[PDB]
Parts: C-alpha cells; structure tokens; sequence
C-alpha cells in the first residue's frame, strides 16, 4: 500500500531480530517509542552495547515513520540518509563493533531503493492537504499583515514543514516566507539551534522578514508576539 | 491587542482530519495548548468577519 512505509517495517523487523526483542506496541506509535526509550536508558545502565545501539537506531526509524505519515516520504529518506552519513563519519573513518556494522550495511541494502520510492512524485496526503488550504485560505485572505505560528510535536518534523514549504513555490507566490525555530539544548532527534540564532530567526519575523514561524512547543515562552494573527497547531494531540 | 488572531487545531486518526478553528483576543497568550481566553487589552473587538 505505501511501500516506502513496508520498507522501513521490513528494515526494524531485521534489527529486532538481530537483537532479538519483540515488544507488544507497534511499529510507528507513542508507547513504542516509548518502550525504545526505556531499552535504550535500560542498556547504558546494564552497559550493553548491542542493545542501546540497536533502540537508538530503532528510534531513527520510528521517527521516520513520523514524519512519513505526517509530512512527506522524501523527509522521512532524508531524516534517515542524514543520521547514517553522520554515524558513517563518525564511526567508519576504531570504536566500531559488530551492531555498527550490521545496522549501517542493513541500511546501505536498502537506501537506494528508499531514495528511488522517495523520489517518486507523490499526492500529498490529508494532514498536510489540510495545512496547506489553511496557510493559504489564510495568507490570501490577510495579505501583507499575515504573522503566523504553526507549532508541531518535534524538531525533525519542524524542519521538515519549512523544507515542504520551500519546495512548493505557491506558498511564496502568497506571500509566505517560512522558517523553522527549536531549541538550544541536546536532543538526539535532530540537531539545536543556538539562543542567538533562535534570537535572530524571532527578530526576522518581528521585522516581517519572516512570517511563518514552525516551532516546537517548547519554545512557547518565547513566542508571546502581539502581531502574531494566525496560530496553527499541527497534530500535537494524537 | 486590537484584533482577532485566528487558532487552529490540526488533528488526525490514521490519515482521517479533523480541524477545530476559533477566535482569541489578539492581547491574549500564545499557547500550544487549545485555549480559548478573554480580552485583557479592551480594544479587541466582540466578532470578526472569520467568528461570523
Ligand atoms: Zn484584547
Ligand atoms: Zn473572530
């Protein structure tokens, strides 16, 4: 049905062998993650390797189910391409065993298959069909004085709107000018953005040079700007 | 304050939407979570053309 989606599925199943754990949630869902975040934290403790390797990894992929569901396939790609060029980097040219190689040549198999499924021209799906009517309905109707805030879940998925509007010019020939805003501090999900760029990207969209913000939920302390005239939450309750 | 800021909620089960859309003071806080506040500023308006 959506055979990017069976890939990924196909892909965590083969890591959840190599480690041999079968949790009872599912694949792409909260308490999954969830219990990926407990193995994870469990394995630093009892200091196993294999198994804090294998729920980090696994937590790339639930990630991308994320945003594959939410936002677009060739998000999902590129959130998965980035993280194994980085552990490539950081990894492969040393403290490199055999649950680094297994996950990074299980990836290798598939990723040009994955990347040729994410190049594939595909209709936007009714989360973000639904995003889109509301930012333009909104943008022409509100014309220059349009000041909005959309807020998601997470940093990945943040940066994955502001690309998808970037990609699509309509947004621009209405006015928009989007930018994505996260926060300081270390999250393995994605990379921070410093207190001063964070300063910078809020003073562009109070000078108007920026007028879309996409910002994580924690960044709402921040964000109090009278002149902002459209907020829109983007699946914060599930 | 002065005017209406529009909120949205974009919510979802499986790929089925639901939108919830309403209208707050544009003096009050910008929230994540859904609220609905009142005008503190006394210059936002009653309705605007968007709440009828
Ligand atoms: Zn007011
Ligand atoms: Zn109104």
């Amino acid at each position: 049905e959506d055979l990017f989606k069976d890939r990924l599925l196909e892909i965590m199943t083969n890591i959840q062998t190599f480690c041999q754990i079968s949790p009872m949630s599912d694949f792409g869902t909260q308490p999954y993650e969830q219990w990926l975040i407990q193995m994870e934290k469990k394995a630093a403790r009892d200091g196993n390797r294999k198994d804090r390797v294998c729920a980090e990894h696994l937590k790339k992929y639930n990630e991308a189910l994320q945003i594959n569901d939410t936002i677009r396939r060739i998000d999902a790609y590129n959130h998965l391409k980035t993280f194994y060029n980085d552990e490539k980097e950081k990894k492969f040219e040393g403290s490199l065993d055999e649950s680094d190689i297994f996950l990074m040549t299980l990836f290798l198999r598939n990723k040009k298959i994955l990347k040729k499924l994410a190049e594939n021209p595909e209709y936007e799906n009714e989360k973000l069909t639904k995003l889109r009517n509301t930012i333009m309905e909104h943008f022409t109707r509100t014309e220059e004085s349009a000041r909005g805030i959309i807020f998601t879940k997470t940093r990945q998925s943040a940066y994955a709107l502001s690309q998808w509007i970037t990609d699509n010019k309509k947004f621009a020939e209405v006015g928009v000018k989007a930018h994505h805003l996260i926060g300081a501090g270390h999250s393995s999900e994605f990379k921070p953005m410093t207190q001063n760029e964070q300063r910078e990207v809020i003073s562009k969209f109070r000078t108007g040079k920026i007028n879309l913000l996409i910002a994580t939920t924690v960044a709402e302390e921040g964000l109090d700007i009278k002149e902002c005239n459209i907020v829109i939450r983007y699946g914060l309750v599930t | 304050g002065g005017f209406h800021r529009r909120e949205y909620s974009i919510g979802w089960v499986g790929d089925e939407v639901k939108v919830t859309e309403w209208c707050n003071p544009s003096c009050s806080p910008i929230t994540a979570a859904a609220r609905r506040f009142e005008c503190t500023c006394h210059q936002c308006p009653v309705t605007c053309s968007e709440c009828e």
